[PDB]
RNA sequence: ACAGGUUUGGUCCUGGCCUUUCUAUUAAUUCUUAAUAAAAUUACACAUGCAAGUAUCCGCGCCCCGGUGAGAAUGCCCUCCAGAUCUUAA
């Protein structure tokens, strides 16, 4: 591919036009199976390094077909312009590396405005909308919370008495370990 | 896990349990939240048996369920 | 004291229902004692009554 | 299907598209009705047509049909107190037979609504598990979350592996 | 299945991926398996942050208060979800580790100081 | 559940009434039940350790 | 692009049935009928053809079939009465393709509550899901 | 007593000048097709499908509510010293209960500094798009929003999609909600494209905001060069009411004029484009004039 | 099933088989890394390690988890629930 840039300049470019013509890129391509109902899977990757696995795909035969997101014209030959769904690898013919690509930019242009899809009428999602509700609104705070006290009094850390402590003591001789006074305030930084 | 009529291993036949170390100062001031706390979520289950009461009789013999009792059968004749 | 997103729910409730009562909402805890782990318990038969 | 008179009283949506609910009180409901005259000519063509529209929304009902034993076609329904309703029949059209019916023992347009409403509760959009009951599996496939790692890969960092390999060191 | 006893516990259950775990919070049966039968899913707890840095939990407090006061019992877990939302107090477990936190934070603060010089 | 080829075990309930027998006939008395070794901190009758705290 | 209306022929042995399909399903038939089909015209149609498969029979059933179809204006001529098609996308708008030219009847149709329909048990199975079969739901070339 | 969208006399005006055009409302669209269905009816009976499809086109038409910018939610519940640092990330916590709305729902937040608050709304829409998604939300913000895309999909005319997808997107009362619909309705009538809302559910939006912003020179062209006087005599009696302190009010009160005067009188007193809206008026005259 | 091959000098009809699609196990050939899912012959017998511990003694749980499909056409769904467990005065 010479352009690298424009993927839209091959579809109005001569060479396209009469090669292909009003027919999608896919018209004159026919997939060989092993019956008469060919596989559920198509192939998977048809170009391996360098090689080309013999008969290439209707994108991948001719490699100035870039999958872009920006040239609309070659993405919507593969979505059916009635239902508007996506076309089938065994449908389209291409490989499945480039039919999830395909996938990918269908979805990236529908998700920039380029290629058109169905939207839906879809009403408010409430049916009626009050603000007034303590849930959306300010709360009067509390006491304790206005005054700087935590939530509850005994969420800080209290000495306990000496009595205690020795009497814990006593009790957890042999277990004993270094004692620790109120944790502090703020805890810094590295 | 085991079973009730599997014997116990023997590296652990002759083994008994022991405890940590243990900080006083640490332990009391964190029984007394664990009592503080213990008796607050008490009084909020106390709470939401009362809520579950409540709703229990709303349910079984309420202002609501009376009026359609009685209408239907008002329909019924 | 209640805890928080549990009082901010009992403001929200009777809100709705139009009533303006600003007052602090407390939990009592008359029924909330229990008794410590040292406390030895019973070991007859419950009656059901 | 092809077989039969009516093939198409034989489809589910034929028994679908019949709104006849009973109440909860009903519980027999014996048909009595006859094979000759121009007068049970409503209630043949009632046994023949609305009798499975009732019955496939009705399961619990026992619906008992009888052929020549009155000179007068009748419906009777034993509700679950006892009481005996009696619905006699000699001119009425098909659909004015259903209609009575619904109208004197039937399930309202508020009383059925009610009820596929409460229905609609057990399905909950916020709850997870298998595609049957729930609408989502893993919370991996959430647009906001972090994806599945059979999807995406994981990076080196989030590895139970390399947590486990640095403590080492 | 059968069960001798057990008591109603609302707990979570870890059903999720390898490296990304997924709670679910459901009361169920206290001998039942983790993944196994339950009586009624109420939230869900996602652990790993989303790209907003936000890590999402979901209550259903209407039914947690209706089997809290039926007589079901809560896990650690559970329990430390509810102090940090507020519907609960603040679990003494969650302080006391704070706390160890912040002297963990002062030792290597003062390591660091005892170091540089 | 209930069906009409259910076999009356009767092994089963003799089991029962020979178990319930030799509980009360074969009972550990409280006092080789409650008997304690102070050397090894072991219960004769039983197998269990005491604790450490109460040495 | 398509039929006017389904038909369900019996010829000396081939059964064959064809409904019409929307803008979206093209050519989904036996592999001659869509050759005779790209010839005639029709681009979209589903067609399944039971019973014998001699292709002498199956094109001249094929054909007497597409013969004796009923336009759109000739029922309307017949029934002194509008055709009026009802979109399924187009939601209840009621579109007009026919006009009954000439005397129009102010005599309404008799309404049956119940259509004396000849249904076929193959599309009953559609309708109500129960096609299990494997070879239904295959992704097939275009057309 | 201020006037508001949902009024009666404001709704009734606007419903009049939107009109029905089935053509375009039951318009097919780009989802699965399936084969039509064929029935034959009388005259009396055509015209009640008639009648049927214009009452469900009613439903088509219902306009969608606009409201104000909500204020942001800041409101500090409780604060945990503790807390300081225990956590990196930030609990989000959001109460699931299907018989309440989504209005009253208790969307908090303990933040890693230690402090529990109410989420903001960016916050509380996107928990309960989460928690209870509906088809045509994403959890994200779509990137067609920005003004390239945006720009772009207003070049291929598709304004009637960019509000059918902003309306199922975000709240009707949110600040990018109004931002975009302001946007395209900075764009319509600045190329001309009035035409595009012409049967839609969002004329009625778009005539509201323009008699708020005081823009009533290209739709008024606009609706004259359509040989639309009903429409436009319509729109200056909801200016009008909109504005009652005004000359263009005032002078039409105390000068009695009829509808077809109401449009030069307001051309006269507070019209930008005066001079072009009485050559387009006099357009008007001398070809219905003459041609009946 | 959108079907195709196959009887006969040849045609039509009836008709069975196979091919065409999708999934799983084994074997042959070949083979480079990661992640995810899954590891499936055996109710044939087992060497060895671990899987039930807790606690100031009491007590509590000790096929609960987990494992398998030999027997049972066993069963699916629906009423009633004795009895057992958690909190209460109920
Ligand atoms: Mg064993
Ligand atoms: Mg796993
Ligand atoms: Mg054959
Ligand atoms: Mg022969
Ligand atoms: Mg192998
Ligand atoms: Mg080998
Ligand atoms: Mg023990
Ligand atoms: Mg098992
Ligand atoms: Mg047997
Ligand atoms: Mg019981
Ligand atoms: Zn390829
Ligand atoms: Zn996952």
């Amino acid at each position: 591919s010479p352009y690298k840039d424009e993927p839209w300049k091959y579809l109005d470019s001569e060479e396209y036009q009469n090669r292909y013509g009003s027919r999608p890129v896919w018209a004159d391509y026919r997939r060989n199976h092993k019956g008469g109902i060919p596989p559920q899977r198509t192939r998977k990757m048809c170009i391996r390094g360098n090689k080309v696995a013999g008969n290439p795909c209707p994108i991948c035969r001719d490699q100035k077909l870039h999958v872009d997101f920006r040239n609309v014209k070659l993405l919507e030959q593969f979505v059916c312009a009635h239902t508007g769904i996506i076309f089938h690898a065994p449908y389209t013919g291409v490989c499945m590396k480039q039919h999830k690509k395909l996938t990918q930019a269908i979805q990236k242009a529908r998700d920039h405005g380029l290629l058109r899809y169905h939207i839906p009428q879809v009403e408010p999602r409430d049916l009626d909308f009050s603000t007034t509700h303590g849930a959306v609104s300010s709360t009067p705070p509390a006491p304790t919370l206005v005054s700087g006290d935590p939530w509850y009094p005994w969420y800080s850390w209290k000495q306990p008495p000496e009595r205690e402590l020795s009497r814990l003591r006593r009790l957890y001789q042999g277990r004993l370990r270094e004692e620790s006074g109120p944790p502090p305030e703020l805890m810094p930084e590295v | 896990r085991k079973t009730r009529h599997d014997p116990p291993a023997k590296s652990k036949a002759g083994r008994v349990a022991t405890p940590p170390a243990v900080d006083p100062t640490e332990f009391f001031v964190l029984t007394e939240r664990y009592r503080q706390y213990r008796q607050t979520v008490r009084a909020l289950r106390l709470e939401f048996m009362s809520e579950v009461r409540k709703k229990l009789h709303e349910a079984r013999a309420g202002v609501q369920a009376e009026r359609k009792a009685q209408e239907d059968a008002a329909e019924h004749r | 004291p209640y805890p928080p997103l549990l009082r901010a729910m009992i403001l929200a409730q009777r809100q709705k229902y139009g009533d303006t009562s600003t007052e602090e909402p407390m939990l009592n805890l008359e029924r909330a004692r229990i008794d410590p782990w040292d406390y030895p318990a019973k070991l007859e038969a419950k009656t059901k009554t | 299907p092809m077989k039969g008179r009516f093939p198409i009283r034989r489809t589910l949506q034929y028994l679908g598209q019949g709104d006849v609910v009973f109440k909860d009180s009903v519980k027999v409901m014996t048909v009595n009705y006859n094979t000759h005259g121009e007068l049970g000519e409503g209630a043949r063509k009632f046994v023949f047509f609305n009798i499975p529209q009732i019955q496939y929304k009705n399961p619990w009902v026992q619906i008992t049909m009888f052929k020549n034993m009155t000179p007068s076609p009748f419906l009777r329904f034993y509700l679950d107190s006892g009481e005996q309703v009696l619905v006699d029949v000699e001119s009425k059209s098909n659909k004015e037979i259903v209609e009575h019916i619904r109208k004197i023992l039937g399930k309202n347009e508020e009383t059925l609504e009610k009820e596929e409403q409460e229905k609609k509760q057990l399905s909950h959009p916020a709850h997870f598990g298998p595609r049957k009951y729930c609408l989502r599996e893993c919370m991996c496939e959430v647009e906001g979350q972090v994806p599945c790692p059979g999807l995406v890969p994981l990076p080196k960092e989030m590895t139970g592996k390399y947590k486990a390999a640095l403590k080492a060191t | 299945r059968a069960y001798r006893g057990g008591h109603l516990t609302i707990r979570l259950a870890l059903g999720g991926c390898t490296n990304r775990p997924f709670y679910r919070i459901v009361a169920a049966h206290s001998k039942c398996p983790r993944d196994g039968r339950f009586v009624e899913q109420l939230g869900s707890y996602d652990p790993l942050p989303n790209s907003h840095g936000e890590k999402l939990v979901a209550l259903n407090f209407d039914r947690i208060r209706h089997w809290i006061g039926c007589g079901a019992h809560l896990s650690k877990p559970v329990e430390k979800l509810l102090g940090l939302s507020g519907f609960y107090p603040l679990h003494p477990m969650m302080i006391t580790n704070a706390e160890r936190l912040r002297r963990k934070r002062a030792r290597e603060v003062l390591l660091a100081s005892q170091k540089t010089d | 559940m209930a069906r009409k080829k259910v076999r009356p075990r009767l092994i089963a309930e003799l089991a029962r009434r020979v178990r319930a027998l030799r509980e009360q006939r074969e009972r550990p008395r409280d006092s080789q039940r409650y008997a304690l070794d102070y050397e090894t901190m072991m219960r004769p009758h039983s197998g269990n350790r005491l604790p450490m705290r109460a040495w | 692009h398509t039929i006017y209306h389904d038909i369900s022929l019996k010829f000396k042995r081939t059964h064959i049935k064809m409904k019409k399909q929307p803008r979206g399903y093209g050519l989904h038939c036996h592999r001659a009928i869509m050759t005779i089909c790209r010839l005639i015209g029709i681009k979209d149609l589903y067609a399944k053809v039971s019973g014998s498969v001699n292709m002498l029979n199956l094109t001249r059933g094929l054909f007497l079939g597409l013969s004796r179809q009923e336009t759109h204006q000739q029922l309307a001529d017949k029934k002194s009465l509008h055709v009026v098609e009802f979109r399924e996308e187009c939601g209840p708008l009621p579109i007009v393709v026919a006009s009954p030219q000439g005397a129009l009847r102010k005599d309404p149709e008799p309404e049956d509550e119940v259509p004396d329909i000849t249904l076929d048990w193959e599309d009953v199975k559609a309708a109500q899901g129960m096609k299990r079969s494997v070879w239904s739901g295959l992704k097939r070339a275009a057309t | 007593r201020k006037p508001t969208f949902m009024d009666e006399e404001v709704q009734n005006i606007l419903i009049k000048m939107t009109g029905l055009d089935l053509q375009k409302i039951f318009k097919p669209a780009l989802q699965e097709l399936k084969p039509p269905t064929y029935k034959l009816m009388t005259q009396a009976q055509l015209e009640e499908a008639t009648k049927q499809a214009v009452e469900a086109a009613k439903v088509r038409l219902k306009m969608p509510p606009v409201l104000e910018e909500r204020a942001p939610i800041n409101d500090v519940l409780a604060e945990d010293k503790i807390l300081e640092g225990t956590e990196t990330a930030k609990y989000v916590f959001t109460d699931i209960s299907y018989s309440i709305p989504h209005r009253e729902r208790f969307i908090v937040v303990r933040e890693p500094s230690g402090t529990l608050r109410k989420a903001s709304w960016e916050e509380r829409d996107r928990m309960i798009q989460v928690y209870f998604p509906r088809e045509g939300r994403r959890i994200l913000t779509p990137v067609i929003f920005k003004e390239e895309n945006l720009q772009t999909m207003y070049s291929q005319d598709q304004h009637v999609d960019v509000l059918n997808l902003c309306v199922a997107q975000f709240e009707p009362d949110s600040a990018e909600y109004i931002k975009i619909h302001h946007h395209t309705y900075e764009d319509i009538d600045k190329c001309g494209k009035y035409d595009l809302l012409r049967s839609t559910r969002h004329f009625g939006g778009m005539a509201w905001y323009f008699v708020n912003k005081k823009k009533i020179d290209g739709l008024l062209i606009d609706q004259i060069q359509r040989d639309l006087v009903s429409d436009a005599t319509s729109l200056v009696h909801l200016y009008h009411i909109l504005h009652p302190d005004g000359q263009s009010a005032q002078e039409a009160k105390k000068q009695g004029a009829e509808g077809l005067h109401l449009i030069k009188v307001f051309a006269k007193t507070e019209a930008q484009k005066g001079a072009y809206i009485e050559l387009t008026l006099q357009a008007y005259q001398e070809a219905f004039i003459t041609h009946s």
